[PDB]
C-alpha cells in the first residue's frame, strides 16, 4: 500500500531538496481523483539543509542561520498541497468520470529540533504552517512513558471533527484526568496527608498516564 | 537495545537503571537545597539504589591501569545483567555506596564492602 | 523648576543641565517633560519640543495639551514622525538645538525636549545598514555614542 | 480607506501582523540588505510605520484596527513585539479559563489593557 | 514613579534655592527608610517604637509627593508641603487624608497669608521671618480648620 | 459524681513511683549542660536582633 | 554568559519550586491534624479546674503549697520549642519575650533556672549557657503526656523543696492559621454542696493539682506543634514566592544572551560573506 | 598585594578579607530562598562579619561633600590593617552593622555604635 521515495545521505542536493515535491505529486495522483492519500516526510530539516547548500553555493544572501529568505516559501509550497478537495474539483478534474466524492492527501512532517529548542528558525516555520503539533520529549521518553507525547503543549486545531463518536465522547474525561495529574504530580510522594477526593484524582490521573504508555508495531 | 535481539531480561534491567537514574536527576537539587531528611521513604531508598547504580557503572580498565594504579577487569553480560538485577531489587541495600565504585562484577563490590 | 515635588524637591535641574529622563514604555516620560515645558510660560525660559517617531495623533494631543494650558506661544515644536524617512528622523534633533541655539547665543536661556534618543539612534541604524557600514553591539554602528 | 473617505467608520482586521514583519525580512533578504539585530531587517519600524500611521481618525472619517499578535519564543523584548507595542492602543487578551467556566466572550479584565 | 534610590543629579543645590534646599534634607532619607519597610506594614504592630515611627513618616512623605498630571506648584507651594512633611506636622495625620490635607493647607495660604507666599515667590528666600510666619500659619490652620 | 453527671478523668498510663521516679531520673540526667555559665551575658540580644533584622528580608 | 548554564539554573529553581508549593500543603494537612489533637484535651482540664475551684473554697482548712505564693528571689521557667527549621520566627520571637521577661529579675538579683523542650531550645542554651535542670527532645508530630511526666516531676520538686518560688511556661498560642503569639503564661499559683470524700480529700488535692499541671503543660506543647506547622506554611509559600521572583530576573537574561548570540553569528555570516 | 613587598601582616588581612566576602557571595541564592535561619553557626558568624565588612569598605569622600554634607575621611594605612583585623578577630561582634557605615577609621565605628 506504500510508495517509498529515497534521497540518501550520499546522493546530490539538488535530489534532496526535489525528494519531498516528487513525493507530493505520487500522492496527488491519488488527491485529485478521489481517492485519499497519506505522506510522510521524515527530515524536513535536512532538505532545509540541502537547500542552504545549493543557496549558498550560488552566491544567494543569507538571513538567520544562513538560510535564504525563500525557505519558508520552500516549506509553504510543499505543506499547502496537503488538503482536501470538494466534489466539485474531482468533477471538474476527471471530466465527470468521478462524481460525488472528496479527495484528499494528509501530512504528517518531521521536524528535529536540537535540545527542545522550537523557538529556532526552520522548527518555528514549520509550526507556524501547519493545522497542529505532536511534541515528543526526552525526558517523558527516559522516565519510561515510551510514547513520549506531552499532552499538555501539543494541539490539534481540527479537534473533535476529525473523531468518530465514541472516541469523541470518551476523549474528554481522559484529557481532563490527565491535565488534573499535571497539576497534582508534585503530590505523589506526600498523598498520605492529602484530602480524599484530591487523592481519588490523582489516583484517576496516575492510572490514565499508565494507560497512556503503548508498545511499537502493535496499532489498535 | 530491542526485547527480539537481546531478550526479554536484559531489556527491563536496562530500563529499570535508566528509570532509577531519570528519577534520580530529578532528585539532586533537591537534596542540594533541603537535604536527604525531607524526602519520603521511597525517595530515599531510590536515592540510594540510584548511587550505588552510579558507582556500579564505573570499571577499572587494562588500558588504563597507567592512571588508576589498579588491575583492569573483565565483566561478561550475564554477570552485568545479574550484578544490575541485584541492586535494582534491593538484594544489596545494606552496602555502603564507595563498596561499588572501580570494582568489576558483583562479587567484587562484596569483597571491597568487608575492607571499608 | 518643573512644578513638581519629587523633581524639585530631589533631582534638581539648572540652566545648562543635562538631565535624562529614561524607563519603560508608557509609564509618563512625556508627561514629565511637557509639564517641564508648561512650566515655562512666565518665567523667561523659551522651549524647544522635538518628536521623533512618534505618532501623528500622539504630537497633535500635545500641542492642544500646549494650547490649552497656555504655553504654545513660547514653545517650537519640531515634528518628524514614525512614517517619515529615517534621515529626517536623524536630523531632527540638531534642527531643534539650532533652534535652542539661537536664544543660547544671544544671552537668553531657552530650554528643549528629545521625546526618544532612542528612535534617532534606531533610525541613524537603519542608514548606516543601508550604507553597508559594518556594525557592532545590538547591530548599531560604531558611531553610535558620537550621535 | 476608500471606506473612511466616504464619510464612515471603518473596522481593519489584520490576522496576523507578526507574518507581516515576517514578510518584510524576507523581501529584504531576497534583496540582499545587511541584516539588522536578532535578524530582522533594517526598515522594521519605518516599515511598521508606514503600514500603522494610515489607521488613523481624520476629519471625514476614521478607521480602526484590531490586529491579532503572535509573541515569538515569549519573549516581549523582541524587536517584532517591541515595534508593534508601541503602535498599540488597547490590548484584549484570550483565556481558557474563562472559557472552561461557560463565559462567553472570553476577555481576561485583569490582563487586558488600554490607554483609553 | 521617581525610584528615589538611583535617581541623581550632577548639579544638586547649586542651582536650587535656598528654601527648597533648606526644607528636603529630609525627604530622600524618609524614602530610603521606606524602601525595605514597605513591605513590613502586614506585620508592623509587633515592632520597636523608632522602626514603627521610620515607617510611619516614610508612609507620609510617600504619600505627600504623589502629584496629578496638569497641576503645577510654584516655590512657596512645594515649600509649604516640604515644611508640612519635614517639621512633623504629619504626625497626627492619617495617610489617606494626607494629600487632601496638603490641598487644604495651600487654600489657607492663599486666603489668609498670600504676601507671605508673593515674598517667598520672588526668588525663594529664606530667613527666621519666614520660618517663624510659615510656623504659625501652620498652627493656626492645625488649630482651627 | 454529680446527681446528673458522672465524669471519670482516666490515665494513660499507671501513675506509680517507680515508673515516674525512673522518668524523673531521666530528665535530671539528659539535660545536657556544656558550658557552666553566669546568665548574665548580653550575647542573646545580639544574635536575636541580627536574626529577627533578617526574617523580613524573606517574607 | 552563555544560555545554557541560564536554563539549567531556570530548571534547578523550578524543580524546588515544586516541591516548597507541595511541603507548604504538607503543612496544612499537619496544622489541621494537631488541631484535632488541640480540641480533644482541653474538657479533662476544664473539669479539673472546676473541681480544684470546688474544693479550695469548700475546704479552707488545708493549703496546699502550689495554691500560696512565697516572694523569694527564684523564679522557674519551661520553654516549649521545636526540634525543625523552616519557621520564620515562631523559635526566635519566642526567645525574644523569653529574655525579655528573664531581665526583670536577673537586674534584681534573682536566679533563674530552666527546662527545655525540643532540640532549637536546646541548641540556644547550649550555645549561649544556660543553666538547665531538665530537658527532653525528640518527640514527634504526635507527643504523649507520659513523655513530660519526669521534666514536669523535676519543675514540681523543685518548687516543693523552696527552690523554685514562681513558675512560666513561654510557649506560641494559636491566634488564628496566620498569627503565632509568644506569651509567657503562669502555672503553680492558680453551687452551695458539698462532695463526699472516699480518700482524705487532703490527697485528692496533692494529686488532682499535680494533674492539673501535666495537663497545661500537654496543651502548650500541642498548641506549640500546631503553630509550628503554620509557621512553616507561611516560610514555604514565602520560598515559592522567591523562588519565582529569581526565575523571572534569570528569564530576562536568558532572553538578552539568546538575541546577542543570534545578532553575533549574523555578523559573523555577513562578515565572511563579503570577503569571499 | 604580595608578602614581600607589603608584610605578612597586611597581606593575611586582605586575604582573610577576601575569603570571607568570597564565601558570602557563595551563600547568596541559598540565603534569598531559605533566610539566614538555616545556615550553621559558624556561617551565621561568617555572614555578619561579612556584612560589617562591606559596610567598613565605603567611606565619605572630600570630592563627594557636595553630594551629601557629610565632611570626607583621611584613613591612613595602619589604621586600615587595625580596623578589618579587629573586625576579622570578632572584637567588634557586638556593635551593629549600620554603624560600620560611611565612617572613617574604627574607632569612629565605635562612636557612631553609641547612638
Ligand atoms: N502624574 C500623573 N498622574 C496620573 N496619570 C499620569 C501622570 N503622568 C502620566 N499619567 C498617565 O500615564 C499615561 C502614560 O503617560 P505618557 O504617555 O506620558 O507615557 P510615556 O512613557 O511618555 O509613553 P509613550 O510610550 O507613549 O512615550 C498617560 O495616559 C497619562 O495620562
Amino acid at each position: 500500500n506504500t510508495i517509498v521515495v529515497a534521497a540518501s545521505a550520499s546522493e546530490s542536493a539538488a535530489l534532496q531538496y526535489l525528494a519531498p515535491y516528487s513525493g507530493c505529486t505520487m500522492g496527488e495522483y491519488f488527491r485529485d481523483r478521489g481517492e485519499d492519500a497519506l505522506i510522510v516526510y521524515d527530515d524536513l530539516s535536512k532538505q532545509a539543509v540541502a537547500y542552504r547548500q545549493i543557496s549558498l553555493l550560488l552566491r544567494r544572501p543569507p538571513g538567520r542561520e544562513a538560510y535564504p529568505g525563500d525557505v519558508f516559501y520552500l516549506h509553504s509550497r510543499l505543506l499547502e498541497r496537503a488538503s482536501r478537495v470538494s466534489e466539485e474539483y474531482v468533477e471538474k478534474f476527471t471530466n465527470g468520470a468521478v462524481t460525488g466524492k472528496t479527495g484528499s492527501l494528509t501530512a504528517l512532517p518531521i521536524i528535529e529540533t536540537q535540545a527542545g529548542d522550537v523557538s529556532a528558525f526552520v522548527p518555528t516555520n514549520v509550526i507556524s504552517i501547519t493545522d497542529g503539533q505532536i511534541f515528543l520529549e526526552s525526558a517523558m521518553f527516559n522516565s519510561g512513558i515510551r510514547p513520549a507525547v506531552n499532552a499538555g503543549i501539543s494541539v490539534s486545531r481540527v479537534g473533535g471533527a476529525a473523531q468518530t463518536k465514541i472516541i469523541k465522547k470518551l476523549s474528554g474525561g481522559i484529557r481532563t484526568a490527565l491535565a488534573q495529574y499535571r497539576e497534582l504530580a508534585a503530590f505523589a510522594q506526600f498523598a498520605s496527608d492529602l484530602d480524599e477526593a484530591t487523592r481519588k484524582q490523582l489516583e484517576h490521573g496516575q492510572r490514565v498516564t499508565e494507560l497512556m504508555k503503548q508498545k511499537q508495531y502493535a496499532p489498535m | 537495545l530491542d526485547p527480539l535481539v537481546i531478550g526479554q531480561d536484559h531489556y527491563d534491567t536496562a530500563r529499570g537503571v535508566q528509570y532509577v537514574l531519570q528519577r534520580y536527576k530529578e532528585l539532586k537539587d533537591i537534596i542540594a537545597i533541603l537535604g536527604m531528611d525531607e524526602l519520603s521513604e521511597a525517595d530515599k531508598l531510590l536515592v540510594a539504589r540510584a548511587r550505588k547504580i552510579q558507582r556500579f557503572l564505573s570499571q577499572p580498565f587494562f588500558v588504563a591501569e597507567v592512571f588508576t594504579g589498579s588491575p583492569g577487569k573483565y565483566v561478561s553480560l550475564k554477570d552485568t545483567i545479574a550484578g544490575f538485577k541485584g541492586i535494582l531489587n534491593g538484594d544489596y541495600d545494606h552496602l555502603p555506596e564507595q563498596a561499588f565504585y572501580m570494582v568489576g562484577g558483583i562479587e567484587e563490590a562484596v569483597e571491597k564492602a568487608k575492607k571499608l | 523648576q518643573t512644578g513638581y515635588k519629587s523633581v524639585d524637591a530631589m533631582i534638581p535641574v539648572g540652566r545648562g543641565q543635562r538631565e535624562l529622563i529614561i524607563g519603560d514604555r508608557q509609564i509618563g516620560k512625556t508627561a514629565l517633560a511637557v509639564d517641564a515645558i508648561i512650566n515655562q510660560k512666565d518665567s523667561g525660559i523659551k522651549c524647544v519640543y522635538v518628536a521623533i517617531g512618534q505618532k501623528q495623533s500622539t504630537i497633535a494631543n500635545v500641542v492642544r495639551k500646549l494650547e490649552e494650558n497656555g504655553a504654545l506661544a513660547n514653545t517650537i515644536v519640531v515634528a518628524a514622525s514614525a512614517s517619515e524617512s529615517a534621515a529626517l528622523q536623524y536630523l531632527a534633533p540638531y534642527s531643534g538645538c539650532t533652534m535652542g541655539e539661537y536664544f543660547r547665543d544671544r544671552g537668553e536661556d531657552a530650554l528643549i525636549v528629545y521625546d526618544d534618543l532612542s528612535k534617532q539612534a534606531v533610525a541613524y541604524r537603519q542608514i548606516s545598514l543601508l550604507l553597508r557600514r559594518p556594525p557592532g553591539r545590538e547591530a548599531y554602528p560604531g558611531d553610535v555614542f558620537y550621535l | 480607506e476608500k471606506f473612511r473617505d466616504e464619510g464612515r467608520d471603518v473596522l481593519l482586521f489584520i490576522d496576523n501582523i507578526y507574518r507581516y514583519t515576517l514578510a518584510g525580512t524576507e523581501v529584504s533578504a531576497l534583496l540582499g540588505r545587511m541584516p539588522s539585530a536578532v535578524g530582522y531587517q533594517p526598515t522594521l519600524a519605518e516599515e511598521m510605520g508606514v503600514l500603522q500611521e494610515r489607521i488613523t481618525s481624520t476629519k471625514k472619517g476614521s478607521i480602526t484596527s484590531i490586529q491579532a499578535v503572535y509573541v515569538p519564543a515569549d519573549d516581549l523584548t523582541d524587536p517584532s513585539p517591541a515595534t508593534t507595542f508601541a503602535h498599540l492602543d488597547a490590548t484584549v487578551v484570550l483565556s481558557r479559563d474563562i472559557a472552561s467556566l461557560g463565559i462567553y466572550p472570553a476577555v481576561d479584565p485583569l490582563d487586558s489593557t488600554s490607554r483609553q | 514613579a521617581v525610584n528615589a534610590g538611583i535617581s541623581v543629579s550632577r548639579v544638586g543645590g547649586a542651582a536650587q534655592t535656598k528654601i527648597i534646599k533648606k526644607l528636603s534634607g529630609g525627604i530622600r532619607t524618609a524614602l530610603a527608610q521606606y524602601r525595605e519597610l514597605a513591605a513590613f506594614a502586614q506585620f508592623a504592630s509587633d515592632l520597636d517604637e523608632a522602626t514603627r515611627k521610620q515607617l510611619e513618616h516614610g508612609q507620609r512623605v510617600t504619600e505627600l509627593m504623589k502629584q496629578k498630571q496638569y497641576a503645577p506648584m510654584s516655590i512657596a507651594e512645594m515649600s509649604l508641603s516640604l515644611y508640612a512633611a519635614e517639621r512633623g506636622f504629619l504626625q497626627d495625620v492619617e495617610i489617606a487624608k494626607v494629600g487632601s490635607f496638603e490641598q487644604a493647607l495651600i487654600s489657607y495660604f492663599q486666603r489668609e497669608h498670600a504676601a507671605l507666599l508673593a515674598k517667598i515667590n520672588e526668588k525663594g528666600d529664606f530667613n527666621d521671618e519666614i520660618d517663624a510666619g510659615i510656623k504659625a500659619g501652620i498652627e493656626k490652620f492645625k488649630a482651627t480648620q | 459524681v454529680q446527681p446528673n453527671m458522672v465524669k471519670v478523668l482516666a490515665d494513660t498510663v499507671v501513675r506509680a513511683g517507680d515508673l515516674d521516679e525512673a522518668a524523673a531520673q531521666e530528665a535530671l540526667k539528659a539535660a545536657e549542660k556544656a558550658l557552666q555559665g553566669k546568665g548574665a551575658e548580653f550575647d542573646y540580644s545580639a544574635a536575636a536582633a541580627r536574626l529577627a533584622e533578617a526574617a523580613a528580608q524573606l517574607r | 554568559a552563555g544560555a545554557k548554564e541560564i536554563r539549567s539554573k531556570i530548571a534547578s529553581i523550578k524543580s524546588t519550586q515544586k516541591i516548597t508549593n507541595a511541603m507548604e500543603k504538607v503543612a496544612v494537612s499537619k496544622m489541621r491534624k494537631a488541631q484535632m489533637r488541640m480540641a480533644a484535651g482541653r474538657p479533662y482540664a476544664e473539669r479539673i479546674r472546676q473541681v480544684i475551684g470546688h474544693l479550695a473554697n469548700a475546704n479552707p482548712e488545708y493549703r496546699h503549697p502550689f495554691m500560696v505564693e512565697r516572694e523569694v528571689k527564684r523564679v522557674g521557667y519551661i520553654v516549649v520549642s521545636s526540634d525543625r527549621g523552616l519557621c520564620g520566627g515562631l523559635n526566635i520571637n519566642l526567645f525574644k519575650s523569653l529574655v525579655k521577661d528573664m531581665s526583670g529579675y536577673r537586674e534584681q538579683g534573682a536566679e533563674i533556672d530552666l527546662c527545655v523542650i525540643g532540640s532549637k531550645g536546646a541548641s540556644f542554651f547550649r550555645s549561649f549557657g544556660g543553666n538547665v535542670v531538665a530537658a527532653i527532645s525528640h518527640l514527634g508530630e504526635e507527643p504523649s503526656i507520659n513523655d513530660l511526666i519526669g521534666s514536669v516531676k523535676v519543675m514540681l520538686d523543685a518548687y516543693l523543696e523552696g527552690r523554685i518560688d514562681r513558675l512560666f511556661v513561654v510557649s506560641n498560642k494559636f491566634v488564628n492559621t496566620m498569627t503565632q503569639k509568644p506569651t509567657v503564661e503562669q502555672l503553680i499559683p492558680l453551687h452551695h454542696w458539698d462532695y463526699l470524700y472516699e480518700p482524705d480529700a487532703k490527697s485528692l488535692l496533692d494529686g488532682l493539682l499535680v494533674r492539673y499541671v501535666e495537663s497545661q503543660v500537654y496543651q502548650a506543647v500541642v498548641e506549640n506543634n500546631a503553630c509550628e506547622q503554620a509557621a512553616r506554611m507561611i516560610a514555604m509559600k514565602n520560598a515559592t514566592d522567591n523562588a519565582g521572583e529569581l526565575i523571572s530576573d534569570l528569564q530576562l537574561i536568558y532572553n538578552k544572551a539568546r538575541q546577542a548570540a543570534i545578532t553575533q553569528e549574523i555578523s559573523e555570516i555577513v562578515g565572511g560573506a563579503a570577503a569571499v
